[PDB]
RNA sequence: CGACUCUUAGCGGUGGAUCACUCGGCUCGUGCGUCGAUGAAGAACGCAGCUAGCUGCGAGAAUUAAUGUGAAUUGCAGGACACAUUGAUCAUCGACACUUCGAACGCACUUGCGGCCCCGGGUUCCUCCCGGGGCUACGCCUGUCUGAGCGUCGCU
RNA sequence: CCCCGCGGACGCUACGCCGCGACGAGUAGGAGGGCCGCUGCGGUGAGCCUUGAAGCCUAGGGCGCGGGCCCGGGUGGAGCCGCCGCAGGUGCAGAUCUUGGUGGUAGUAGCAAAUAUUCAAACGAGAACUUUGAAGGCCGAAGUGGAGAAGGGUUCCAUGU
RNA sequence: CGACCUGGGUAUAGGGGCGAAAGACUAAUCGAACCAUCUAGUAGCUGGUUCCCUCCGAAGUUUCCCUCAGGAUAGCUGGC
RNA sequence: CGGCGACGUCGGCUACCCACCCGACCCGUCUUGAAACACGGACCAAGGAGUCUAACACGUGCGCGAGUCGGGGGCUCGCACGAAAGCCGCCGUGGCGCAAUGAAGGUGAAGGCCGGCGCGCUCGCCGGCCGAGGUGGGAUCCCGAGGCCUCUCCAGUCCGCCGAGGGCGCACCACCGGCCCGUCUCGCCCGCCGCGCCGGGGAGGUGGAGCACGAGCGCACGUGUUAGGACCCGAAAGAUGG
RNA sequence: CGCGACCUCAGAUCAGACGUGGCGACCCGCUGAAUUUAAGCAUAUUAGUCAGCGGAGGAGAAGAAACUAACCAGGAUUCCCUCAGUAACGGCGAGUGAACAGGGAAGAGCCCAGCGCCGAAUCCCCGCCCCGCGGCGGGGCGCGGGACAUGUGGCGUACGGAAGACCCGCUCCCCGGCGCCGCUCGUGGGGGGCCCAAGUCCUUCUGAUCGAGGCCCAGCCCGUGGACGGUGUGAGGCCGGUAGCGGCCCCCGGCGCGCCGGGCCCGGGUCUUCCCGGAGUCGGGUUGCUUGGGAAUGCAGCCCAAAGCGGGUGGUAAACUCCAUCUAAGGCUAAAUACCGGCACGAGACCGAUAGUCAACAAGUACCGUAAGGGAAAGUUGAAAAGAACUUUGAAGAGAGAGUUCAAGAGGGCGUGAAACCGUUAAGAGGUAAACGGGUGGGGUCCGCGCAGUCCGCCCGGAGGAUUCAACCCGGCGGCGGG
């Protein structure tokens, strides 16, 4: 808010022997404003309590290792059909979920052939879901230029932009991402992992250089290596049912002993 | 979408420019589509509405194929008056009903040296775009 | 009032600090403006190095940093004298010169004149009038071999 | 039985909460970064066919010219406007114009009064009257003209 | 080696489900939970909506210990909500609180300083108050008279409402 | 009939004026006018401090303090 | 097992009105004590008060880990989003941590066992190994005599459970030793380009926010304290210029 | 006893110029408090801050060492990070508090006086002629004026410079112009103007629709355009726009070539001989302020008052000694940096008419005060005025009919229309003021598809229908296992 707001009044308190509250009152006469309360957060036309200020620390810094971690988690989750469908991405006729297309897509020039590619990849149902979800936002966002809202569609991750950006970019829901500049705000759109992603082949081949293997470090980040697992085998049912685990267990106590009525 | 950093997409700014537009750009705002026959004869789609050209009302209470000659372009109220598009008020006098020009279709153009100059200007630019994208 | 264990803190907020607060919301815009000016300058000086003149090898003063070597303000006049470069011609061919720096030893002096000799050998000098090359450089050496160097000229390494 | 009073509901009042709207603000960022004696900022008074305010303008006064545009302006009226022996309106704005105060400048002001030079009229050149026009502030620089000094000298 | 039967309830959102035992006051104060509530942002609901959004009203039906919430009816006429996160100018009975509105008081106090009005007529829808006439009175020339200065600024004068 | 009453014009301005003196008067303000700002001045003092349920649950005592309507300190409390 | 059931009755009621019995003083607030003859409150609507910044402390979550952190800069079509994100590594400068102690000059954290020798003189030259000592507790872990079985036995084949005792002992606690810096007391040796008013070393006390095989750094959240208008409202005053 | 020259002054409505005043967010020079904190308070703090005064510009100021250092040395200024809440100051209390080095943004250097040399080489003004007008210049002329030896210009400035010799290299600058440029350069440079894709298709909802279904072909059509706004809903295709190294028109500007014209004048190395510096200033004392600067950091007043192998600094006063480092008392200078005023834009996890600016509106308005100054309230009919013709009562306000509209249960302060409060109607009640908790009862309004009361699995019996069952064959697909 304006730092001058509510404090342009020259008002002063009337004292205490005049049967009115000791709030400052506007000086003078001849107007409705005269004798009215001022400067208080409880006063109409006064100053708000603790006025908001521009030095509010709007920004946060996150460690580069944690930001790299989140990209790795987002990419790994976008390879599992259960997680992508739980985002709601209509990947039912998609032939393979780490969906990779040839490099010819990077040189597309028309929106017509971008649409045709998505239809033949069976990714057009995700676009139709974005169309169905175009509605008006509820609230004051309409007055503040955020009038339309819609769903997020697939993410096209390319390596070299030879017109692919312009061929897309008129399809609602499509966001295009350079593989060298991956964004967590686009890969996990609402903070939830599992966005549908379509990879160009050159982008797909470049992931092992960008983030590395566990055998070799990344060749494009100069100190980064893939994070380790604190649990190698997450198949809990397989572990519990394994004969070595079952050999060490005592027999289950599956009889319920309810309260005995004392006769 | 819009990428020009000097063109605004702010709703308040756009509405302010619309409702406070000077009359010489209110002329361009108050444009109308041409009929399918005129859109074929001249390679143009739209045209600013004019005091003496003939239109059909295609939306509202006065829909129909009746051709009416425009009789007044009221740029202050963003409406045009057409010949038979009128109603009786209480005392029994006829008053024209204002209609936005975007809801009419021009069927005959009032032609003069300026209209033909604009019509060929719009057609030439459309042809240049056709041969650019060819 | 103090409460249990703590640190005796002395904040310097007794002096109406809120009237002099520098926010940094124009930091991303300042980085853009600086970057654009850098690009515009590099375009202006077409084949010349984009960074600027070549700077000398300089040892850092104190006992904390005398094991370190960085770039200085300009070549001293004794260095240019034994490199055979006029102190007024040096600035026109991209050699920075610092007339107020002396040379206490011959090791740093000789290291900087080797630097000047190597730069003078790497230098392509376009003729003042392109039609008539007087003493600058052969046309083959400047036909396509002249590119804008990026980064400091011959960067100083430890 | 009514009246009165209380409670609840329907309807009607009084009132303007709520919600929805927003040509307004606030905040951040960018690019420019430009007033004035060739008279600024500000103020006053005027200016429209019907007009009080706001807005615009200056006795050429809700505007002239020029350029772009290309048939309106509009609340009513009136009247143009072959749109080619050129054009409504709007925009732009480089030509022209721009009352009185105001640093405000002949002197002075809660009033008013000069002086000088030209021009015209009553005169029918001589200087009185009327009107018109141009000048008439302070400080200061360069130069100019006119000067002052029992200042320092020279010739006589 | 089950087989004339080829068959056999539910469960286990593991942050879930189940069992047993004891316990239950509370100011100042602390902590936890909140599928309590408000506003906005990122996701999501192939969400809702002119065959009717928000808001409001309701002797309507209910749910929850509660904060509150859902549904029916009416009015209204254009936007709104659920879930996962994020962020607050986020919840009122008080502050002789601020602004606005409204009561009782109450058809009450009151419309009582300087003697005083009455008759007839006219106009007019309408007359205690206007106008005219007739009376009776007052100011009583240091005036309730006739003119000015300051101040006001059109109040002056006609006509009309 | 006087140290008389009074118009207008002038002069004196805030720690200043002016006072036949009452701390009087100085634009309904005077034992220091009014206006704006410093200023959201400070307050150990008064008033208020906005949803629900569950669990735990006090102190008015010790020592020091220009300390006695306040703090620090130990104690008592809750949470992890 | 019985009765009863459509234009009159059946069930329901949180909710509407009324009646009766019992109980029941008006809330907020300060206070030992409020219904108070204590203060505020006529009524309704809307607004209305622990906030943000900085700095600490501890807890909690996350990443990396003797390190950690790019926050300032730069590079990446300059720009819908994007003022975002990404990257730099001879951009790690630097901050904090990794070393303390003394006013400072300065100095600055490895011992244990077995051997031959001067004298195994409270000890100096080495050897060999090992690599932060020991005592008492100490989760966990290891060994384990002896038992627990079948239709039965003379005789071992494979492993599962209980198990007196014994062992290695995490973290942590108590204690005793040891090492580093300051300062005392006592005392005898050693070094040499500077033979010195030089330098080093020992033993026994004592002072340190120390060592004794690291735990920190960055980010986020919570609570507490503090400086800021600082939970909100409130002086009598003071100052500057009109 | 006049006339001249000079010096020092004066006047003029003399010829030609310049200054004043405004704004003042940022900047420079001064002046300068107190509230406050210290739990009192006086030093201190607030704070070199508010207020006051003066002066500028698009930036300003600063700035090329009388510097930092003590190193193996760096090298103008300004800004950022860090140094660092540190050294230091402080009733050593509360509190205050820099710099160097290091890393970056930017980067740029110079000019006089003096000492000297050169026939004052120099400059201003007024006339005349010519080329052009644009920030009035060039060229030429004037036995035309003036300035100026009480010192103009060229060389030259501490980084040394100058003059002679000797040797080497002839090397090539600036400005105004004609024609054309490549045209400028993240993809024309800038400003202005005019244009450029695709549904108003079929059936329906509605007052109106931009709504809802559909549009066989791989899917209505365009998409480098699915930003936004308008339009009687909610629109990529209705309109303006949006996208595009899209098009067309006009104007302006800064980089080259061929040529024109004008000025335009020697550079380096070695040797020799010469020449070298800013004074009521430094510095000292004292006083007051200021600073982190502490036996005194800086500034100023007064007094004293310099030197030249000198002077300044070397963060503890002083003497002696060595060393290091710079060269004061003259001047200019871009960039990086700042910007709550102005012009023009863009955006937002902001506010949504008691909020957000005081001001969404004829707001610094109305109004108040003598004045300085103080300073509001106030948004919404409807898609369209279609703003209620006409009849009737009344003097009118106001009504009853009628009419418009989807709606006036939208009627010019007119979207919705809460509560308090009030009128009327309906029901109930009423002598312990009302109101409340618990428990019932009566009445009432509604609800229940209430009114012969669930349902469905197997079996038995009855009477009926049937892509008719098991087992086999063919094919397809799965699950599990295989040295
Ligand atoms: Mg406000
Ligand atoms: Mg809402
Ligand atoms: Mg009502
Ligand atoms: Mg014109
Ligand atoms: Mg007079
Ligand atoms: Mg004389
Ligand atoms: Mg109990
Ligand atoms: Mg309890
Ligand atoms: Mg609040
Ligand atoms: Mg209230
Ligand atoms: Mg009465
Ligand atoms: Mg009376
Ligand atoms: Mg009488
Ligand atoms: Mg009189
Ligand atoms: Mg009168
Ligand atoms: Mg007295
Ligand atoms: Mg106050
Ligand atoms: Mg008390
Ligand atoms: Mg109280
Ligand atoms: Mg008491
Ligand atoms: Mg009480
Ligand atoms: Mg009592
Ligand atoms: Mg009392
Ligand atoms: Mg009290
Ligand atoms: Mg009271
Ligand atoms: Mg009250
Ligand atoms: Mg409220
Ligand atoms: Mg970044
Ligand atoms: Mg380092
Ligand atoms: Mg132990
Ligand atoms: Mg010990
Ligand atoms: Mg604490
Ligand atoms: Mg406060
Ligand atoms: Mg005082
Ligand atoms: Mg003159
Ligand atoms: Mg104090
Ligand atoms: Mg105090
Ligand atoms: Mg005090
Ligand atoms: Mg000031
Ligand atoms: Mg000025
Ligand atoms: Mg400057
Ligand atoms: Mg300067
Ligand atoms: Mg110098
Ligand atoms: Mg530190
Ligand atoms: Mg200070
Ligand atoms: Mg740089
Ligand atoms: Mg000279
Ligand atoms: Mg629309
Ligand atoms: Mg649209
Ligand atoms: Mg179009
Ligand atoms: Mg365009
Ligand atoms: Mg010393
Ligand atoms: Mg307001
Ligand atoms: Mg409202
Ligand atoms: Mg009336
Ligand atoms: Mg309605
Ligand atoms: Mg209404
Ligand atoms: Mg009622």
């Amino acid at each position: 808010v304006s730092e001058l707001a509510g404090h342009q009044t020259s008002a002063e308190s009337w004292g205490t022997g005049r049967a009115v509250a000791r709030i400052p009152r506007v000086r003078g006469g001849g107007t409705h404003r005269s004798g009215q309360g001022a400067f208080g957060n409880m006063c109409r036309g006064g100053r708000m309590f603790a006025p908001t200020k521009t030095w509010r620390r709007w920004h946060r810094r996150v460690n580069t290792t944690q930001k790299r971690y989140a990209i790795c988690s987002a990419l790994a989750a976008s390879a599992l059909p259960a997680l992508v469908m739980s985002k709601g991405h209509r990947i039912e006729e998609v032939p393979e979920l780490p969906l990779v297309v040839e490099d010819k897509v990077e040189g597309y020039k028309k929106t017509k052939e971008a649409v045709l590619l998505l239809k033949k990849l069976k990714a057009w149902n995700d676009i139709k879901k974005v169309y169905a979800s175009q509605r008006m936002r509820a609230g004051k966002g309409k007055m503040r230029n955020r009038r339309r809202i819609q769903r997020r569609g697939p993410c096209i991750i390319y390596n070299e932009d030879n017109g692919i950006i312009k061929a897309f970019r008129n399809i609602p829901g499509i966001t295009l991402l350079n593989v060298s500049k991956l964004n967590i705000l686009k890969l996990a759109p609402g903070g939830h992992v599992g966005r549908f992603c379509i990879w160009t082949e050159s982008a797909f081949r470049k992931l092992d250089e960008l983030y590395g293997t566990w055998r070799k470090a990344a060749s494009l980040k100069s100190n980064y290596n893939l994070p380790m697992h604190k649990m190698i085998n997450t198949d809990l049912s397989r572990i519990l049912k394994s004969p070595e685990i079952q050999r060490a267990l005592r027999a289950p106590r599956k009889k319920i002993h309810r309260r005995v009525l004392k006769k | 979408m819009k990428f020009n950093p000097f063109v605004t997409s702010d709703r308040s700014k756009n509405r302010k420019r619309h409702f406070n537009a000077p009359s010489h750009i209110r002329r361009k705002i108050m444009s109308s589509p041409l009929s399918k026959e005129l859109r074929q004869k001249y390679n143009v789609r739209s045209m600013p509405i004019r005091k003496d050209d003939e239109v059909q009302v295609v939306r509202g209470h006065y829909k129909g194929q009746q051709i009416g000659k425009v009789v007044q372009v009221y740029r202050k109220k963003y409406v045009i008056y057409i010949e038979r598009v009128q109603r009786e008020k209480a005392n029994g006098t006829t008053v024209h009903v204002g209609i936005h020009p975007s809801k009419v279709v021009i069927t005959r153009l009032k032609l003069d040296k300026d209209r033909k100059k604009i019509l060929e200007r719009k057609a030439k630019s459309r042809q240049v775009g056709k041969e650019k994208g060819k | 009032a103090p409460s249990r264990n703590g640190m005796v803190l002395k904040p310097h907020f007794h002096k109406d600090w809120q009237r002099r607060v520098a926010t940094w919301f124009n930091q991303p815009a300042r980085k853009i403006r600086r970057r654009k000016a850098r690009q515009a300058k590099a375009r202006r000086i077409a084949p010349r190095p984009a960074s600027g003149p070549i700077r000398p090898i300089v040892r850092c003063p104190t006992v904390r940093y005398h094991t370190k070597v960085r770039a200085g303000r300009g070549f001293s006049l004794e260095e240019l004298r034994v490199a055979g470069i006029h102190k007024k011609v040096a600035r026109t061919i991209g050699i920075s010169v610092d007339p107020r720096r002396r040379n206490k030893s011959t090791e740093s002096l000789q290291a900087n004149v080797q630097r000047l000799k190597e730069y003078r050998s790497k230098l392509i000098l376009f003729p003042r009038k392109p039609s008539a090359p007087k003493k600058g450089d052969s046309s083959a050496e400047e036909l396509k071999l002249a590119t804008q160097l990026t980064g400091p000229v011959m960067p100083v390494r430890n």
